[PDB]
């Protein structure tokens, strides 16, 4: 289990880690996250009491480095760093865990929703996304535009995600155009799987993280990622079957997370109603499916 | 975007833009079967190609041995249509080129954009506008040429005759629109009045009567009184 030790808290913010939430008051006592699982990325993310505006956050993996958080009040944010003094930190840690002042992680045991939401979600491939290498965390807030976005607008701080494109050359081969428009297999399997992304774990780790920035900062085009990355596998006819069944599991997961109340804004009435009744895929989604009719029967 | 109303004599300003109409692509009779079930046969067909500023008209004639084996005809006849527009402008010289293809059916958006990625500067536009180019196969010139074909094949027509010499082209696309409205209104009706005076002809180089102005007036007018007519014939107003 590792530790996440914060400086201080100086502004009233709610702190998100993964799915967990809580408030912290103005220069309340709060000195960070303890027994934070390893083996898993995980997400610290902060919304602040008198602008609920840019909520925002690093993805990290303790692995990786011991790092923490230390409000800055002129950039007026809760950054994210990293102590290469590893003795100054482990004796930071052990003064605030003996002084009791930080919130456990607070996973149930039974509870699996962190590693289904993060199966294939890999650091190395969200730095690659996000693009600041002289740190090993990245930083992700409601704002951040993708490539795709500024395409149609500082490069610097955009979401690198692959651009998809269903009325692209890339997509439609000369001479199979209504093919290749009517059945995506070609530009699933061969553009995107073998010369893109290289195997189905990259593609579902990117899926995976698209929806996770979408859920947990409002991050619109993140949104457009997650749901173009579903759309292409429901509209190929030829799918690897080990991929059906895990991209049911994945969007089970991920719909069972979501807020109810933010499924207005964050899932497309024409892309699920496609993919679940219409797509080459309609009878290949059963969990999606029943959950989806179960908690959002409007939206269908 | 969309053409209409506000925006409709852009029509006929100096930059180079096609109508494509697919309704007349995939047509067939329907008919009973010996076992008394329904089947349909196809008959040969037609991409209506209109340069509304200069009249002409690229007739590709679809041949009914193009849907031999296939399936889903309708949807195919889509994509069949916008593969051989695309082949039109490709075997244009660039200055020939249009800068924006009209479709009269919204259907045809994204057969068309797709075919056309490579001309990524050509518009591709939808339009608000009922207009009557079905009614095409009511001009017996072209039904003759369409029903006779044995193979796919390309013609050429100027659709406004020598009107040009003396009318603008608003004015042309005016007069040929409304005899396609009435022709679709009323084939018979509209038909007789085009040819009921036989001292007036039709060229062998062109598709409808040579008309004086004064007898286009007439003409027009007769045309008008139809459609409001079968308007009322078939509303009981
Ligand atoms: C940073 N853009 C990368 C793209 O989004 C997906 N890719 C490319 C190679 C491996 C991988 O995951």
């Amino acid at each position: 289990m590792n530790t996440v030790p914060f400086t201080s808290a100086p502004i009233e913010v709610t702190i998100g880690i993964d799915q967990y939430s809580f408030n912290v008051k103005e220069n309340q006592p709060f000195h960070g996250i303890k027994d934070i699982p390893i083996g898993h990325v995980h997400v610290i993310h902060f919304q602040h009491a008198d602008n609920s505006s840019m909520r925002y956050g690093y993805w990290f993996d303790c692995r990786m480095g011991n790092f923490y958080i230390q409000y800055d009040p002129k950039d007026g944010l809760y950054k994210m760093m990293e102590e290469r003094d590893g003795a100054k930190f482990e004796n930071i840690v052990h003064n605030f865990k003996e002084r009791q002042m930080m919130v456990s992680y607070p996973k149930i045991d039974e509870d699996d929703t962190w590693y289904n939401l993060t199966e294939f979600v890999q650091m190395d491939k969200i730095r690659k996304i996000v693009r600041k290498d002289e740190n090993q965390f990245s930083y992700v807030d409601s704002s951040m535009t993708t490539v795709q976005e500024n395409e149609l607008s500082d490069p610097a701080h955009s979401l690198n995600y692959t651009v998809i494109n269903f009325k692209s050359r890339e997509a439609i081969r000369p001479g199979h155009e209504m093919e290749d428009f009517l059945d995506k297999s070609y530009y699933l399997n061969t553009v995107m799987l073998q010369g893109i992304f290289k195997n189905s774990s990259n593609y579902f780790g990117e899926l995976q993280f698209a929806f996770l920035n979408a859920m947990f900062f409002g991050n619109y085009g993140s949104s457009l990622q997650w749901h173009a990355m579903i759309e292409l596998i429901c509209s190929s006819a030829t799918v690897p079957k080990h991929m059906l069944d895990k991209l049911d599991e994945i969007l089970y997961y991920q719909i069972k997370t979501l807020p109810e109340q933010y499924s207005d804004i964050l899932l497309n009435e024409r892309v699920w109603n496609i993919c679940l009744y219409s797509s080459f895929q309609k009878n290949s989604l059963h969990n999606t499916e029943k959950i989806m009719e179960n908690k959002y029967p409007e939206l269908l | 975007g969309a053409m209409n109303s506000s925006n409709y004599a852009e029509l006929f300003n100096n930059d180079i833009k096609l109508f494509v109409d697919d309704t007349n692509v995939y047509r067939v009779t329907v008919h009973k079967t010996f076992e008394g079930n329904v089947a349909t046969k196809a008959i040969n067909g037609c991409i209506f190609t209109l340069n509304p500023k200069t009249g002409h008209l690229f007739l590709k004639i679809i041949h009914t041995s193009v849907w031999a084996g296939q399936k889903r005809l309708s949807q195919l006849a889509k994509w069949k249509t916008a593969e051989e527009v695309s082949a039109l402008v490709r075997s244009l010289p660039k200055e020939e080129q249009p800068k924006q293809i009209i479709v009269t059916r919204k259907a045809m958006l994204d057969p068309l954009e797709v075919h056309m990625l490579d001309f990524p500067n050509i518009a591709i536009r939808p339009t608000e506008l009922r207009l009557p180019f079905s009614a095409a196969m009511s001009i017996d010139k072209l039904s003759d040429v369409v029903m006779k074909a044995t193979e796919p094949q390309m013609v050429l027509f100027n659709i406004y005759d020598d009107w040009l010499d003396r009318i603008s082209s608003y004015t042309a696309f005016s007069r040929l629109t409304l005899l396609l409205r009435a022709l679709k209104t009323n084939e018979e009706s509209a038909k007789m009045i085009l040819l009921s005076d036989p001292t007036i002809t039709i060229k062998s180089y062109h598709l409808w009567p040579s008309f004086t102005d004064e007898q286009w007036i007439t003409i027009e007018s007769q045309m008008r009184d139809l459609i409001l007519t079968e308007y009322g014939r078939k509303y009981n107003v």
